[PDB]
């Protein structure tokens, strides 16, 4: 079967510089008419894919200049002469060659380097609501920050936690290229009520020292 | 201008079946090939199958007897009949307008217009619909609350604040898979502290997957 190879699989780019993703097919897209049928979609967050270049090298309707494609032939390479945060998604290579069957590639992931950014920190107790169904959560949100690295510590009447908290992190975001993040910790009714001090303690690069918000039950 | 919609992805069976409708709006697409494109967990873009203007078909390797793709053009409609699901074939399902039938040597502009997608879930575990508990804005600038939509299945669930109105600020995160295998999620906004007591925020959730509709009112305790 015809396959398809993208690299790199992700790259991080500073607004402003360039981005270069390379798309290899196993045989030739080339046919007789001179044409070469390999197109290029992006996936933003939360949108279905869009068509960026048609037949290797041809920038579809509404897509900027600062798009272009080039290659023949098995190699091809999307160049975005300057990145903008607005990017920031999957980019997948596609050939056409078998139309009307179709082959993607496996899609490269491109991120956007900023400036550090620190989060801002939350803590929320669990709700009357919650706690008579005999769970406990305790959420801690890290709102928009950069780098994506970030270390999230749960404690307990300051005893430290393990095993029983899970994280989500946002996609970056397309407008100010930063990530929130949500740790929640999960107790027992019993558990929860056995102890006062709940606190968060947030270790991030654009902060002075560790972070820790807290509350009393 | 043409509009694709999907429908019909739901959870199923393995083994089960189920029909996918794409319907087109605008123009005809009776002309255009039509394409079948899954994804799995938001990353991945997989082929799947396809129909030309004349009713000819096309799969991959991976669901050929098991797929069958039709059309309907009084309808301007593709329709995608699966057969013996497995979970493997759990992802996002679009619908994509291809160039027209025959015409690819001489007229091909690329893959330009896909459906929003529409998702399958092959598992044999329940429908559960979600609980939504309050996210209270802290009695201590800019504040932060939300809601936390905990123990649901399947995916997705969407949520929206105050009918729409307010955007800026929103955070609703991915869902996250519990130990259970039931998924949660939360959904947060950060609003001017001094608004806290004069404006009101209610979380708005769907679990269309179970009929579940929750306005939540989230006020400082």
């Amino acid at each position: 079967d015809l396959l398809m190879t993208q690299s790199p699989h992700s790259l991080a780019v500073t607004p402003g510089e360039p981005a270069s993703i390379s798309c290899r097919s196993s045989q030739s897209l080339l046919l007789g008419n001179g044409r070469n049928y390999l197109d290029w979609y992006v996936q933003k967050p939360g949108q279905s894919p869009q068509l960026l270049i048609y037949l290797g090298s041809n920038r579809a309707s509404g897509v900027p200049d600062r798009f272009s494609g080039s290659g023949s032939g098995t190699y091809f390479t999307l160049k975005i002469s300057r990145v903008e945060a607005e990017d920031v998604g999957f980019y997948y290579c596609m050939e056409a060659r078998q139309t009307p069957r179709l082959t993607f590639g496996g899609g490269t992931k491109l991120e956007i380097r900023r400036t550090v950014a620190a989060p801002s920190v939350f803590i929320f107790p669990p709700s009357d609501e919650q706690l008579k169904s005999g769970t406990a959560s305790v959420v801690c949100l890290l709102n928009n920050f950069y780098p994506r690295e970030a270390k999230v510590q749960w404690k307990v009447d300051n005893a430290l936690q393990s095993g029983n908290s899970q994280e989500s992190v946002t996609e970056q975001d397309s407008k100010d290229s930063t990530y929130s993040l949500s740790s929640t910790l999960t107790l027992s009714k019993a558990d929860y009520e056995k102890h006062k001090v709940y606190a968060c303690e947030v270790t991030h690069q654009g902060l002075s020292s560790p972070v820790t918000k807290s509350f009393n039950r | 201008e043409v509009q694709l919609v999907e429908s019909g992805g739901k959870l199923v069976q393995p083994g089960g079946s189920l029909r996918l409708s794409c319907e087109a709006s605008g123009e005809s697409v009776g002309d255009n090939d039509m394409h079948w494109v899954r994804q799995v967990a938001g990353k991945g873009l997989e082929w799947v199958s396809s129909i030309g203007s004349s009713g000819d078909t096309y799969y991959i390797d991976a669901v050929k007897g098991r797929f069958t793709v039709s059309r309907d053009k009084g309808r301007n409609s593709v329709y995608l009949q699966m057969k013996t699901l497995t979970v493997g074939d759990t992802g996002v399902y679009f619908c994509v307008r291809g160039p027209e039938s025959g015409w690819f040597y001489h007229y091909y502009w690329g893959l330009g217009v896909w459906g929003r997608g529409t998702t399958v879930t092959v598992s044999s575990a329940s429908t559960k619909g979600p609980s939504v508990f309050p996210l209270a804005p802290s009695s201590k600038g800019t504040a932060a609350l939300g809601c936390l939509v905990k123990d649901y299945f399947p995916e997705p669930v969407t949520v929206s604040w105050n009918s729409g109105a307010l955007t800026s600020g929103v955070h609703t995160f991915p869902a996250v898979l519990q130990s259970s295998g039931l998924y949660s999620l939360s959904s947060v906004v950060t609003v001017p502290s001094s608004s806290l007591g004069t404006q009101t925020y209610i979380c708005n959730v769907n679990h269309k997957p179970s009929n579940t509709k929750v306005d939540k009112r989230v006020e400082p305790k």
